[PDB]
């Protein structure tokens, strides 16, 4: 069974006052803590040749906004530090004068967003020279990331979602050369056998449901304790002696 | 020489579980041989040939010449010697060549009085800088340069005429990168950096002229960003 240790389970929620001191502590933290865990959420509901699914992805991802997004970090095996956070919520500006629904039409505190808020191109700016990306020494970690890595790559160009699938594959690429999808690894795994859901995945490694890994934050957590514990398992091996580098790069 | 606290540039280290040794004789000459006679023609068989010389081993020493003896005073050269690097497919060779770049510019940035630096050498070295990171979409980091802090700092200590260079000529080298042109949003707020302080600066015209100059490499105009507002 697998226990992370009680000071793991910390979320630290950034507002605008306080992420620029928190990007400071990611800073010094990612040389060793090279392994960063991505969880998003956004506020309406998508919109109506797996190109059907990019196309959709790409239009929804140009409109909707995020209204949250989770980073954790540790090193290969799991470890955190011992001092401060290592897993954040970025929570980012809601306009209720530009959103379409109303809030009151159909978890989140959406007056505090309102005042308090992260502006995302300011998040951005910290991200483009933060260490995180565009270096192959950092590995990201995602969970069904098509939407996810949408949501940050468009944060990160400030422009126009690619076209097509192809491009949208390129851009992902330079801006995170080394990364896994932990849905895929793990329906490979289970394909060796034969839901593949996170909280399954992180059940069937004997994770309590602690409940800090409910929000976003949290989720991006979970993310990171499972693929690193599943990696240890078994050496970032699947069972017939492939690596999981085979789907570096991957999504879905 | 007297020098002045840089409170935004930081010159870290390369992480490297190998021991960096100067080059013997023969390693020497064998490698000023390549650089001597490489051209964009002979560039990959040049390279191989470079490589069977210089090992992993010998990569701080090479990188420390090409940068000091080579980069700072060739600016003719800088697309051919990074061409090279790209060429070696060396993540960690690469890392030495913007680390000892970072030694240059801050011995350079920090010289407490303007007319003992080099305009020439200190030109180059930040042309040379953008050449081998955005240039080739890999960033420079926020830990060994803080741009629009740096900017912000030189500002209230009259430091402008040097730094306001310094930045343009790396910030020149993001017009051919995918990534880093506008609108990129970490190049795009440091522009409104500089168009604000264009604005507000009443500085001299050369330094008026080289914003417009590094707009124009974007083709937009002090008129197509809104400026920040971080001046008083």
């Amino acid at each position: 069974m697998f226990l992370p240790p009680p000071n793991y389970l910390f979320v630290r929620d950034v507002w605008k006052s306080n992420l620029y001191s928190e990007f400071a502590v990611i800073r010094q933290l990612v040389s060793q803590y090279n392994h960063v865990s991505i969880s998003t959420e956004f506020v309406g509901t998508l919109a109506r040749k797996v190109d059907y699914h990019y196309q959709t992805m790409r239009a929804n991802v140009d409109f909707l906004n995020p209204i949250q997004l989770g980073l954790s970090l540790s090193d290969a095996n799991g470890n955190k530090p011992d001092n401060g956070p290592s897993t954040w919520q970025f929570n980012f500006e809601f306009d209720p004068k530009k959103e379409i629904m109303s809030t009151e039409s159909l978890g989140i505190n959406f007056e505090k967003h309102e005042n308090l808020g992260i502006d995302v191109f300011e998040f951005s700016q910290l991200l483009m020279d933060s260490g995180l990306m565009m270096d192959d020494s950092v590995t990201w970690i995602t969970y069904h990331a098509a939407y996810d890595l949408g949501f940050l790559i468009n944060i990160l160009m400030n422009d126009s979602m690619p076209n097509n699938k192809e491009d949208f594959e390129w851009w992902v690429h330079q801006y995170m050369p080394n990364f896994y999808d932990l849905n895929l690894v793990y329906k490979i795994i289970q394909e060796f056998k034969n839901q593949y859901s996170l909280t399954t995945l992180a059940d069937e490694l004997g994770l309590p449901r602690f409940s800090i890994f409910t929000t976003t934050g949290g989720q991006s957590l979970l993310m990171l304790l499972s693929f690193c514990q599943l990696s240890k398992l078994s050496m970032h091996k699947f069972p017939n002696g492939t690596d999981f580098a085979k789907y570096q790069g991957v999504i879905y | 020489q007297e020098m002045i606290p840089l409170k935004f540039f930081a010159v870290d280290e390369v992480s490297c579980q190998i021991n960096q040794e100067g080059a013997p004789k023969d390693v020497v000459e064998k490698v000023l041989f390549v650089l001597n006679n490489v051209t964009l023609a002979n560039l990959n068989n040049k390279v191989d040939e470079l490589k069977k010389s210089l090992t992993p081993n010998y990569f701080s020493w090479f990188s420390t010449y090409l940068v000091t003896q080579r980069a700072k005073t060739e600016p003719n050269y800088h697309d051919l010697y990074s061409k090279v690097i790209v060429a070696m497919g060396s993540g960690l060779l690469h890392q030495f060549m913007v680390n000892v770049t970072l030694r240059q510019l801050f011995v350079l940035l920090s010289t407490k009085d303007e007319q003992a630096i080099d305009k020439k050498h200190l030109k180059n070295l930040a042309s040379w800088l953008g050449c081998i990171t955005l240039a080739l979409n890999k960033p420079i980091k926020h830990k060994n340069i803080a741009f629009r802090e740096m900017l912000i700092e030189a500002y209230k200590e009259n430091r402008l005429e040097i730094v306001v260079p310094f930045v343009t000529k790396i910030l020149q080298r993001a017009s051919e990168s995918k990534i880093f042109k506008p609108p990129n949003p970490w190049t795009v707020g440091i522009l409104k950096l500089l168009i604000e302080l264009n604005e507000k600066a009443n500085w001299k015209l050369s330094l008026t002229f080289e914003v417009e100059v590094l707009l124009k490499s974007f083709n937009l105009t002090t008129k197509s960003l809104k400026p920040s507002n971080f001046i008083n």
